[PDB]
């Protein structure tokens, strides 16, 4: 579950900045889609922690 | 129809058979909820490339909507009964055997609503 949100999370990033010029700061959106990353990085980090805390 | 509303139904009954699995084969109930949800997400995203970005919702959206709504509702399903299975230990086996059902009524019923609208307006 997590491996594929997280895939799903890298896809959508192109595939929104697609439309949109090559600029080097942050827009509203890519704050917003690095949090929402954030959020579902540390969702599957979570059960590795789980693990780790589980086989020790 | 082909090219969105066929796709979209048959993710709409591609979660449901996922309700025939026995509710102790976590992975597989998992992976059809994931990735029946994959699905929809990319059919919202490729839809929107028929149009202008116009700023408001079509019936086509409606429909892509819906048919999400049930497919994140399969998902949920099988989290609740996961977790009860554990919780309280059984009856919850009923739930499968509704909702094996009742979503695929429920789906009818949208769509005969839902055509019976566009086609008289």
């Amino acid at each position: 579950l997590g491996i594929t949100t997280v895939l799903t999370m890298t896809t959508i990033n192109t595939h929104l900045r697609e439309t949109l010029p090559k600029i080097p700061y942050v827009k509203a959106i890519d704050m917003y889609l690095m949090g929402c990353f954030v959020f579902v990085f540390l969702a599957l980090l979570e059960y590795a922690f789980v693990n780790y805390i589980f086989f020790s | 129809v082909i090219q969105t509303y066929l796709p979209c139904i048959m993710t709409v009954i591609l979660s449901q058979v996922s309700f025939w699995l026995n509710r102790e084969s976590v992975p597989a109930r998992t992976v059809f909820g994931v990735t029946t949800v994959l699905t929809m997400t990319t059919l919202s995203i490729s839809a929107r490339n028929s149009l202008p970005k116009v700023a408001y919702a079509t019936a086509m959206d409606w429909f892509i909507a819906v048919c999400y709504a049930f497919v994140f509702s399969a998902l949920i399903e099988f989290a609740t009964v996961n977790y009860f299975t554990k919780s309280q230990p059984a009856s919850i086996s009923k739930i499968d055997k509704m909702s094996r059902i009742v979503f695929p009524v429920l789906f009818g019923t949208f769509n005969l609503v839902y055509w019976a609208t566009y086609l008289n307006r």
